[PDB]
């Protein structure tokens, strides 16, 4: 019974990956309108390789509730882009483009700091 | 005896995709369970029952005009408590921190007696009141 | 009478516990618990599945009359199996008197939306997602509705630190407002204040 | 009292030897490497250590890998323990066995060749409480001490 | 009071000056640097020492109301004076 | 030294770099850009700025509360810069003009204030100083910018000779005087160029790439009396560089031919404005001068920074134009 | 090259690390001995698998389980380490 | 000199006399370019082509739990043993005690205030020792 919990949306994984993937080219098929609404300086190649980057990450989950979620609330970041209740600035956002390279090396991060 | 249906889910329960912290502040930082030691200026044990998590403390620096104290941690002040450890560690885990437990240190009973300031023959006979 | 001590109130009390018992008899398979507070307040708690019966209930029916929502909310406690607890604050302009309604749920469960019961849950409840996280199932517009566009986590949760994660800024290079890991010119100074003596003796816990 | 100690006289930056043989301030890369240099020039017995009194374990084991590295074994430190017999093999040679809460159990007690009330006051304090409740019996062998 | 430092600073009443190679002195450039003339450790040391005639005295700090937390000093010491912990006043006992 | 700076916190708006910078020139187009990323990490930048205050306005976000000072100086004026450069660690010099006024001269602006600036900061005891040369630098040039630039950049690596002299081709950006300059022709009917713009090369580089090269030689020990050359990553013709941006701010492009002393004469009608001149005969010289190629200096690529096409952000700058995919122009291969 | 050091680590009371308690109460005064420019590291701690670890020049490391050996058994073990050398 | 850090700006572990394993917590982060201990070595062997093979403060607590596994067990104090092995290794050979008395390091209390660099760099310590010498006065 602890085990035994109510869903979301999905009552296993395979039901789930299938709001995965609509999900996916619910924004595959958006970010040509999105790179000329916003009128961005990027490309859309580069618009569409962050979006994959950004569904690569959580590509190890394995719990249907919480695939659920994410899809929940891909799809309004989704609604907010479409309509238009984003900015330039919001959309920009998912690149730090005014963030400088962090190390990822032992030897540089002992160079400049303490944290590990 | 529910009427909703119940699905199975036999898999560690973790959220660390979903709490939006950043992944900076989920794998380098190092928890720590543990019941607060009685400050030893008072007597008072109300602040030793209940368990707290904190994390580790990281760099804090002078601020060039006034001298205040800069800092670059986002959970510098972060304290959250917990009614027992199991509740502690069950917040850890699902969250993905990595952390350390600390077992409770309760005062081990002690064996008063006024009528020893008295001693006959022993050494605990006082000198003074 | 006592010039500084609050008066008690014990019709009220015992009217309120009459009717306390009046709904836990109605409603076996929801209710839970009901307790009355010592400046009479009724608290009715509930199984999350009971959110539409046990609210249809005290709206329609003829001796609870409770037709408005004065509010919804919810609380955070870390240390619950189930962290978040969902409040229901009701009015009954009928009958003079208010009744307060709890359930409980986790960061994946979700909780049956209110809308149909009570058209003022519709705000309510985007509230408790933007700032708690906590799914309303079958909510007809479920989004953020006080937090910024594209903003990541639930500020309102025990754990989110009060100073948030990221932090606002103009860039002259790149012509518009960025976002970036916050830094703080003066820390923000935590006080120890609690008293290590005990205060109220009548709360005391078993040990 | 003593932490007052930490806000002077302390080392803030790298330091290495100029042309005119004095101390001056330097970068990481510059010292690691001046020093990195003269570790791969030399192997073997060639290579020593010293630990000091307030050295922690992570830094001690670091240092033992870097100078197995170059085949070096030369790890020593400022406080003798004798090495003749089983020497470091066994921990029971150079531990206090009967832990400091066991002190409360005794009932003859020899100190020799030490002044616990200035070597470690807080397990002196315990000896006087076993002196105390438990009618301890206490003996010295050494220079007669308060 | 306030004196100079060797290359022309004015130091506050705290002790604070900035060193001649401290890259933050250039904030004065153009502008001065805020230092109070009134020392308060001078002032309260031009006070009269008031004779009393009583172990004990009490001291307010005038006003009333007006001035701090009523506290009483104990003038048993004849080696030292006897000193208010809030205004700085001394008091002393006439010759026992 | 008793110490360094000492740099502490993660390199954001209210960390500690250890830079004490006074940046002179930094109001115009390249300084606007050196300030923002010395602001970024946390710098103490001195601002000598000769012009009303007003003017300086659009500085003061880039940095924390008190990070950015405001002095006034004088180019002739030694103590002035005195003022601003004895509590700092390194200098940058942007001092410079496209064309000459009434009080100053190309001679004026591009030796006698860099000597002065480099003496003085000798002479105060700064470490690092930089100083911004042209990549076309010579004495034996038809412009008379071109030449001043090249009796400056001996007399600076004279007066401190562990200095960066950094020589950029042509920059362009948001605020450039490259890419805004082949686009406002429009408003003469047709495009005017020398030889139909043939026998004309040019490398331009990219605005963000030469400030990244100046914040890395600051930091680099490796660059204290050295000489770069920041150049982009493709050589085009003057022509087709022209028809590119002409094609991505999509206007009509008429280039007929002109002769060379018919455009100085155009050249000259122009410098009789009391403001900012739309064109100059000097101004005419560098566009029309190819870019020189110098493999025996170390280039963007020495100080870890990355060429940007200018392709990728050619539209960044041209989308104002724009009233109401662009094929990339032809490029030059090395042989 | 040349072995620099041996590790022998071992539990108090579980009954895997058995042999190795045995090996030491009788055989490790006659092996120190025979080595005794050896350093011979026993670092017994509570509820752990025993083990051999072998420490050889420039900082190799070999370790064997000795989970559930006995002192005639374990004996063998040591005999390779302080023969047979990487 | 390469500049470490102080007992109260790293988390470290130390073996009290009694074979107790615990371990400090940070309270500051060390001053100017100072660095943790284990990390200056753990720096130097990369630059001189020895890299160490842990790059955490989690992992080089790894590498103690081989070496001695009571390294790691924090607050548990395990018992040792083996007395009369021992004491029979101890009789193999004899050494002569010298004639001269047993005399401690610290015979008053003036010698019990600066025993370490911490203790000798502090103030408050030398007005301790200057107190138990020339008195009050
Ligand atoms: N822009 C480009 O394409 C190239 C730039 N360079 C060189 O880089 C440097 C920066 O030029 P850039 O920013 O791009 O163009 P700007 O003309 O916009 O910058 C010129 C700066 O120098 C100041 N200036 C001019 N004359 C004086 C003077 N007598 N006294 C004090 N200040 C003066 C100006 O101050 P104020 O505005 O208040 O008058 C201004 O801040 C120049 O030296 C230039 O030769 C070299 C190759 C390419
Ligand atoms: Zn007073």
């Amino acid at each position: 019974a602890s085990t035994s919990v109510k869903p979301i949306f999905s009552r296993d994984m395979n039901e789930a990956k299938r709001r995965v993937r609509e999900l996916y080219r619910a924004w595959y098929r958006e970010v040509p309108n999105t790179v000329h609404l916003f009128q961005l300086d990027i490309s859309v190649k580069q618009g569409r390789d962050k979006v994959r980057e950004m569904f690569k990450k959580n590509a190890h989950i394995t719990d249907p509730r919480v695939v659920d979620l994410l899809v929940i609330k891909g799809k309004m970041e989704l609604e907010e882009t479409i309509k238009v209740w984003k900015q330039r600035t919001h959309v920009m956002r998912f690149f730090h483009e005014t963030e400088a390279p962090r190390p990822k090396d032992f030897l540089s991060k002992f160079y400049v700091g303490h944290d590990p | 005896t529910r009427d909703t249906q119940l699905i199975t889910v036999d898999e560690k329960l973790d959220i660390t995709t979903i709490t939006g912290v950043p992944e900076e502040h989920i794998k380098t930082r190092k928890a720590r369970i543990f019941v607060p030691a009685r400050n030893n200026m008072q007597s008072g044990v109300n602040n030793t029952k209940k368990w707290k998590m904190e994390f580790d403390t990281r760099e804090r620096w002078e601020n060039p005009l006034m001298g205040w104290a800069s800092t670059a941690d986002p959970l510098s002040n972060l304290v959250l408590t917990f009614s027992t450890k199991e509740d502690a560690v069950a917040f850890a885990e699902k969250n993905g921190w990595s952390y350390d437990v600390e077992e409770r240190k309760v005062p081990k009973p002690k064996s008063k007696s006024y009528g020893a300031n008295f001693s006959w023959n022993k050494r605990t006979r006082v000198s003074t009141k | 009478t006592r010039p500084t001590v609050r008066p008690r109130n014990d019709v009220a009390h015992k009217q309120l516990s009459a009717f306390g018992e009046y709904v836990a008899e109605i409603l076996p398979k929801y209710v839970q618990q009901v307790q009355v507070s010592c400046f009479n307040e009724l608290e009715i708690c509930i199984h999350p599945d009971g959110v539409i019966p046990v609210l249809t209930f005290l709206r329609d029916h003829s001796n609870a009359q409770f037709k408005s929502l004065a509010d919804l909310t919810a609380v955070d406690i870390p240390t619950r199996q189930n962290r978040f607890e969902i409040v229901y604050n009701l009015l009954s302009l009928r009958f003079n008197s208010r009744i307060r309604v709890k359930t409980y749920t986790d960061e994946l469960t979700p909780i049956e939306s209110s809308v149909p019961v009570y058209k003022a849950a519709n705000w309510y409840e985007r509230e408790i997602w933007d700032m708690f996280g906590v799914f309303f199932a079958n909510h007809p517009d479920l989004r953020r509705i006080l937090t910024d566009y594209g903003f990541e986590g639930h500020p309102f949760r025990k754990d989110f630190p009060l100073s948030g994660y990221v932090e606002l800024r103009y860039d002259d290079e790149v012509k518009r407002v960025v976002a970036e890991p916050v830094e703080l010119a003066q820390e923000f100074r935590k006080f120890d204040l609690n008293s290590p003596w005990e205060a109220f003796p009548a709360y005391r816990q078993p040990p | 009292f003593a932490y007052d100690g930490l806000k002077r006289q302390r080392l803030t930056e790298p330091m290495v030897r100029n042309e005119k043989g004095l101390l001056t301030h330097t970068t990481w890369e510059d010292a690691l490497s001046r020093v990195a240099g003269m570790l791969q020039s030399f192997q073997g017995n060639d290579v020593a250590a010293i630990a000091g009194g307030l050295v922690d374990a992570e830094a001690l084991i670091a240092l033992k890998d870097l100078l197995n590295r170059v085949d070096s074994d030369t790890l020593c430190t400022e406080e003798v323990f004798p090495t003749a017999g089983a020497g470091t093999d066994l921990r029971s040679n150079y531990l206090l066995n009967t832990t400091i809460a066991g002190v409360e159990e005794a009932d003859v007690v020899l100190l020799v060749g030490t002044n616990p009330r200035f070597e470690a006051p807080l397990f002196n304090a315990r000896i006087r409480k076993s002196w105390l409740h438990n009618d301890l019996k206490v003996a010295l062998i050494g220079s007669p001490v308060d | 009071g306030v004196r100079t430092s060797p290359t022309g600073e004015k130091v506050t009443h705290t002790g604070q000056v900035y060193d001649d190679g401290d890259y933050r002195k250039v904030r004065f450039v153009g502008r001065q640097k805020e230092v109070n003339e009134n020392f308060a450790i001078d002032l309260i040391a031009e006070q009269p020492v008031s004779q009393v005639g009583s172990r004990v005295i009490s001291c307010d700090g005038g006003g009333g109301a007006l001035g701090h937390p009523r506290v009483y000093i104990n003038l048993d010491k004849e080696t030292k004076t006897g000193t208010c912990g809030y205004c700085g006043l001394q008091f002393r006992q006439q010759h026992h | 030294l008793h110490h360094a700076v000492i740099p502490h916190g993660k390199g954001g708006r209210s960390s500690v770099s250890g830079i004490v910078a006074t940046v002179f020139g930094a109001t115009g187009f390249l300084g606007r850009y050196v300030v923002n990323h010395l602001g970024r990490m946390g710098s103490q930048v001195i601002v000598p700025h000769r012009c009303e205050p007003y003017d300086t306005m659009h500085l003061r976000p880039m940095g924390d509360l008190g990070q950015i000072i405001f002095m006034d100086w004088n180019g002739r004026d030694k103590d002035s810069i005195r003022r601003a450069v004895e509590h700092s660690s390194v200098v940058i010099n942007l001092v410079g003009r496209e064309w000459e006024t009434q009080n100053f001269d190309f001679e004026d602006v591009f030796v006698k204030i860099p000597q002065a600036i480099a003496q003085v900061s000798k002479e105060a005891g700064v470490e690092k100083f930089i100083h911004i040369s042209h990549l076309n630098a010579d004495i034996k040039s038809s412009s008379k910018y071109l030449r001043s630039k090249a009796v400056g950049e001996k007399e600076v690596r004279e007066t401190f000779p562990e200095a960066t002299i950094i020589k950029p081709a042509e920059i362009f950006g948001r605020e450039d005087r490259f890419l805004n300059y082949f686009a406002n022709i429009r408003w003469f009917g047709g495009v005017p160029l020398i030889s139909l713009g043939k026998k004309t090369v040019k490398q331009p580089v990219y605005i963000v790439d030469v400030t990244k090269g100046i914040i890395n030689a600051i930091k680099d020990p490796d660059a204290r009396g050295k000489t770069f050359a920041f150049v982009g990553p493709s050589r085009y013709l003057l022509f087709d560089l022209v028809q590119y941006v002409f094609a991505v701010a999509h206007r009509p492009f008429l280039p007929y031919p002109l002769p060379h002393f018919a455009y100085r004469w155009i050249g000259r009608l122009f410098e009789i404005s009391p403001f900012e001149p739309w064109t100059t005969r000097d101004k005419v010289e560098r566009i029309h001068t190819t870019d020189k190629i110098l493999p025996h200096l170390p280039g963007l690529e020495d100080l870890g920074v990355e060429a940007t096409p200018l392709e990728l952000k050619a539209i960044e700058v041209l989308r104002r134009h724009r009233t109401y995919d662009v094929q990339p122009a032809k490029t030059i291969p090395t042989s | 090259l040349g072995l620099r050091e041996i590790r022998i680590h071992l539990c108090q009371r579980s009954p895997g690390s058995q042999g190795v308690r045995d090996f030491i109460e009788k055989r490790y005064v006659e092996l120190k001995k025979a080595n005794p420019d050896l350093p011979i590291l026993i670092r017994e701690c509570s509820d752990v698998q025993p083990k051999l670890w072998a420490r050889y020049a420039f900082g190799q490391e070999k370790n064997v389980s000795l989970n559930n050996f006995s002192a005639d058994q374990v004996t063998r073990a040591l005999e390779n380490v302080l023969s047979s050398k990487a | 000199i390469l500049p470490g850090a102080a007992y109260t700006e790293k988390s470290a572990t130390y073996v009290n006399t009694e074979g107790r394993a615990q371990q400090t917590k940070v309270a500051v982060t060390p001053p100017g370019l100072a660095r943790e201990d284990w990390k200056i070595i753990r720096a130097l062997s990369e630059i001189a082509g020895m890299t160490l093979p842990y790059d955490t403060l989690d992992q080089v607590r790894n590498r103690l739990e081989e070496v001695s596994p009571n390294l790691v067990r924090y607050d548990d104090v395990e018992g040792a043993n083996y007395f009369q092995q021992a004491s029979e290794l101890s009789k193999l050979v004899n050494q002569q005690l010298l004639a001269d008395p047993l005399v401690p390091p610290q015979l008053t209390i003036k010698d019990f205030y600066m025993t370490d660099s911490i203790s000798r760099a502090s103030q408050t310590m030398a007005k301790c020792v200057k107190a138990v010498t020339e008195g009050a006065h």
